[PDB]
């Protein structure tokens, strides 16, 4: 599709005890982090790499629609496994999936989702950098990788 | 797993809290756990050799106790803590 | 001058108490914020509870300034302490213990989708062109 | 007590800085969690490997691995992570001495023993996530030789390279003068023989 | 006039404050000694074209702490304050930050062994227990 | 050789090192400067493009090796663009003399006078470099 | 190549021609924003990329006792004899066998390739 594929590979995130994957700068969004620096910044360390950048593009103009972090938690919400009859309990129940169902061993406490942007853009970070071929895919065959 | 890990679990698990209307709470405090030991027929407890469980079919098994708080709250702003050693 | 070669000690001084608790306000270096002209400002905690554990908004100017929310630094400092050295005539430094720490991030004021007009627009996302197109239609 | 030195040697916390500061900063991970940044990683790397090397505040199961591309320190402690023993190597030369083998040797009415090792220094635990920092050599009798110069940075040595083995496959004599899989097959009859 | 009204006399005549990164200990001994109001002595040193910061704890107390300056550019910090009377201010704008360090090495990594003892008192392992419960 | 260039599928992604969407209303005033040299032959006498042309513009660069290699010339390169999405895209390209091979693109002026002007040129430029096949 | 964002919001900057002035600006979306482009690129592709490894390897790799190290090719900048020597290490070189060298020598963050 034209369209499509004009905007090509675009990032979502696969979050546990939820229906359908988000647009990734979404959970950051629900996070909080409302505009694009404060969420590239998360992302890309080095802003003067374009090709983060371009990697990065299709994924904020998915999000677009999306600009408040209540918002986003609605829609994160509205698509959860058991979704919420009110919105206020969406966003309750979307919270509540950020704060200990996702990312669990970065942090639980209710001012953790700083740290919790920074290991998911960590997580985006090394994506981007696999798609962009700057480090090789990780090994299911090495022991370090094993326990 | 057993000096760390029971102990762990034993002491991140949430204490109970029991509401009617009188309030209920009870905190798990410290694990002990007992060499191996068999109970005889007539409940005599005695120490398990493994070559003993090993011919009896028995399992090698130690008594694990837990000193467990009981708090009880009559909502008269009054509360009676009662403790339960080595349960 | 002394300047390139002067050493200066001050005896440290650390109250016990203090009628004011000492906190940290930190902004980012892209808000960009200047306090000249900030002529009126308000710190006060959110609405979205709905005390000392619950965010800080901070406006400027009423509504008609910029608005900042205050989060609470997560990570405790059970090996570290922080304190605030200030300048006095007498040539002792004071110290006063940071009692909290607040990050604050800038949020914009413009005409923000609602949850139902997102919820309608997400309608756009399987076929969404030109989004320029939605803001003139909001 | 990782976390609580890391904030000692500066160990810029996430939370207290500004992102622009990442890119020359070392990312600093414990058990799988970014916990800050470090500007100099090799002051740090070496700071890490002297503790543990002592035993001070990182116990020797404790790995620390340093991706220098990738400008990340990843700091291993938990559980389940598959390691063994090898022995130090600085400036081509081994840590262990005749002292030390002596010392083993008087084992018995000395309390000489391998926690000794491991106190001194002589040799330390290196887990598979660690070992592809490492550069290894084979023996001291010929890999470290400045004849060969094939390597001038071997960080360990082997002890033995026949400890690779197993407890069946270490019952077969000249495993090495064997077709591979007749060891395999050894090492199945091994544990149905009678004995 | 309102109750969050903040005093920014902080800002308004740019008072600069530095903050610094100290140990808890440290720290610790300055709280327990505040009454005294002499726990120590900040001496600061300019070169040419190098500058140290240093702190010597008092021997009372005790009974040399060079400090390591630290950007300020990479982040703007501000300090504020509440008042016991319901009044905000802020106190001013962060123009410094070093962080304390000490001079030994070897020494202390014994304190940080008795730290870590200490630490390890209420860290409850299972009892072993040489009598069954009857 | 011949048969298998033939054969082989090839599409503008491998004959292509580069592409760009540069902004240049003005086709007389190319904001790359060497497109000028030999811009200015095809706007001498500009033809279909009199009266207005897309604004916008999308400038390719081809390998001179894979081009070579696969006996690809820029002329039925050009022509299959119209053929693909014919008189759509006005396509102007410089002499095989010149280093790089560039051919320069544009909505046509009724279309400017299909799904906008602009971003367009992506849907175009991607569906060049994947469905369109030389 | 550059990437702009809004002023105001942070938001990022979207590429505009004004049918009034034919000047391309960067709009900011949801914002009403808009500032003067001065690249007038807007977007640009290298399919080939022949970047140079040079520009992404780190200086640090120097100190990887791992890596080989060389002693016949001296460093440029500083003359060290002792260099380190790899591959590209990039999987999107089809064909990556040539050398990149970096001085051993600290403080000598100098690489180059024979
Ligand atoms: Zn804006
Ligand atoms: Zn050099």
């Amino acid at each position: 599709g034209a369209k499509k594929s004009a905007i090509g590979q675009r990032i979502v995130a696969t979050l546990p005890y939820i229906k359908q994957e988000v647009p990734i700068i979404i959970v950051f969004r629900a996070l909080g982090f409302v505009s694009d620096r404060d969420i590239l910044e998360h992302i890309i360390y080095d802003f003067e790499d374009p090709e983060m950048m371009e990697m990065v593009k299709p994924s904020l103009d998915e999000a677009f629609v999306i600009q408040e972090q209540n918002v986003a938690l609605n829609f994160i919400g509205s698509r959860g496994a058991k979704p919420g009859v009110t919105k206020e309990k969406r966003i309750k129940y979307a919270k509540e999936v950020l704060q200990k169902e996702m990312l669990p061993h970065v942090g639980v406490s209710d001012f953790c989702e700083t740290k919790k942007a920074y290991f998911l853009g960590y997580m985006v970070h090394r994506l981007l950098l696999a798609a962009l071929g700057r480090r090789e895919l990780d090994d299911r065959d090495h022991y370090g990788n094993k326990r | 797993f057993i000096q760390m890990s029971v102990q762990r679990i034993v002491e991140d698990a949430p204490p109970i809290d029991l509401q009617a209307p009188p309030r209920y709470l009870l905190k798990f405090e410290q694990i002990y756990l007992s060499k191996p030991t068999h109970w005889e027929r007539d409940g005599a407890p005695s120490p398990m050799m493994p070559n003993e469980a090993r011919l009896r079919n028995l399992t090698y098994s130690a008594p694990l106790y837990v000193d467990i708080t009981k708090t009880v709250i009559k909502e008269g702003e009054e509360q009676l803590q009662t403790q339960h050693q080595k349960t | 001058g002394p300047s390139s070669q002067n050493v200066t000690e001050y005896v440290v001084r650390v109250p016990k108490n203090t009628t004011k608790k000492y906190n940290i306000m930190a902004f980012n270096a892209a808000d960009k914020v200047n306090f000249a002209t900030w002529n009126q400002a308000r710190l006060e905690r959110d609405l979205s509870n709905k005390p000392e554990d619950q965010p800080w908004l901070l406006r400027v100017n009423g509504k008609s300034g910029r608005k900042f929310k205050g989060i609470k630094k997560g990570g405790v400092t059970e090996n570290t302490s922080y304190y605030i050295f200030t300048q006095c005539p007498d040539g002792a430094f004071e110290a006063f213990p940071v009692h909290n720490w607040y990050n604050f991030t800038p949020l914009a004021r413009h005409r923000t989708l609602t949850a139902e007009e997102a919820e309608e627009e997400w309608e756009r996302r399987n076929k969404v062109l030109n989004h320029f197109s939605i803001m003139q239609q909001r | 007590p990782i976390l609580e030195f890391l904030e000692e040697w500066s160990m810029e916390n996430l939370e207290e800085i500004s992102p622009a500061a990442i890119a020359d900063a070392t990312k600093i991970f414990v058990n799988g969690c970014w916990v800050g940044i470090h500007k100099d990683p090799e002051q740090l790397m070496n700071t890490l490997r002297k503790l543990r090397r002592q035993m001070d505040i990182i116990v020797s199961e404790v790995s620390m691995i340093r991706d220098i591309r990738e400008r990340e320190i990843r700091i291993y402690t938990d559980a389940g992570r598959i390691c063994r023993p090898l022995l130090i190597v600085e400036k081509q030369k081994l840590l262990l001495k005749k002292r030390h083998i002596d010392q083993l040797k008087e084992r018995e009415y000395n309390n000489y023993s391998w926690q000794d090792l491991v106190a001194s220094g002589v040799v330390e635990y290196i887990d598979t996530l660690e070992e592809e920092t490492v550069m290894l050599a084979m023996t001291p009798d010929d890999l470290q030789e400045k004849e060969v110069a094939y390597c001038s940075t071997y960080t360990h040595c082997e002890i033995h390279p026949s400890m690779i083995l197993g407890v069946c496959a270490s019952i077969i004599p000249f495993p090495d003068h064997n077709q591979s899989p007749r060891n395999t097959y050894q090492s199945a009859m091994g544990k149905q023989a009678m004995g | 006039a309102e109750r969050g009204e903040l005093d920014l006399t902080g800002a308004k005549q740019n008072t600069g404050v530095w903050l610094v990164k100290v140990p808890k200990y440290l720290s610790q001994q300055w709280a327990k000694a505040s009454g005294r109001g002499e726990v120590g002595k900040l001496r600061i040193a300019k070169t040419q074209g190098r500058t140290e910061v240093s702190f010597t704890l008092n021997e009372d107390l005790a009974n040399e702490h060079p400090f390591v300056l630290q950007s300020v550019g990479g982040q703007t910090l501000t300090v504020f304050t509440e008042s016991s009377s319901d009044k905000l201010s802020l106190e001013g704008i962060v123009v410094q930050r070093a962080e304390c360090r000490p001079a030994a090495s070897e020494n202390y990594m014994r304190l940080k062994r008795l730290q870590i003892e200490e630490s390890s008192k209420p860290v409850r392992l299972s009892q072993q227990l040489d009598k069954v419960v009857t | 050789k011949d048969i298998l260039c033939r054969l082989e599928h090839t599409t503008l992604r491998k004959v292509t090192a580069n592409t760009a969407i540069y902004y240049d209303p003005n086709p007389q005033s190319t904001v790359v400067a060497e497109d000028q040299e030999w811009v200015n032959v095809y706007y001498e006498m500009p033809d279909f493009d009199v009266a207005r042309i897309s604004p916008w513009l999308l400038r390719v660069e081809l390998d001179r090796k894979h081009m070579t290699d696969r006996k690809l010339t820029m002329e039925q390169i050009a022509e299959k663009i119209n053929a693909g999405f014919g008189d759509d895209l006005n396509c102007i390209f410089n002499d095989d003399n010149a280093e790089k091979l560039v051919l320069r693109i544009r909505i046509m002026n009724s279309d400017e006078n299909k799904m906008d002007d602009d971003v367009f040129l992506r849907c175009i430029e991607s569906n060049m470099l994947t469905d369109m096949t030389l | 190549v550059g990437i702009r964002f809004c002023q105001e919001c942070n938001n990022m900057l979207y590429p505009k021609e004004d049918k009034e002035n034919r000047i391309l600006l960067y709009a900011c979306r949801n914002c009403d924003y808009q500032q003067e482009a001065d690249n007038s690129c807007i977007y640009v592709n290298k399919i080939t990329h022949e970047v140079d490894e040079l520009t992404q390897i780190i200086a640090d790799v120097s100190q990887d006792p791992t890596l080989p190290r060389t002693e016949d090719h001296p460093c440029q900048k500083c003359g060290h004899k002792e260099a380190v020597f790899f591959q590209s290490h990039s999987a999107r070189a089809e064909d990556a066998m040539r050398l990149y060298y970096v001085c051993t020598a600290p403080h000598c963050g100098h690489r180059w390739t024979e």
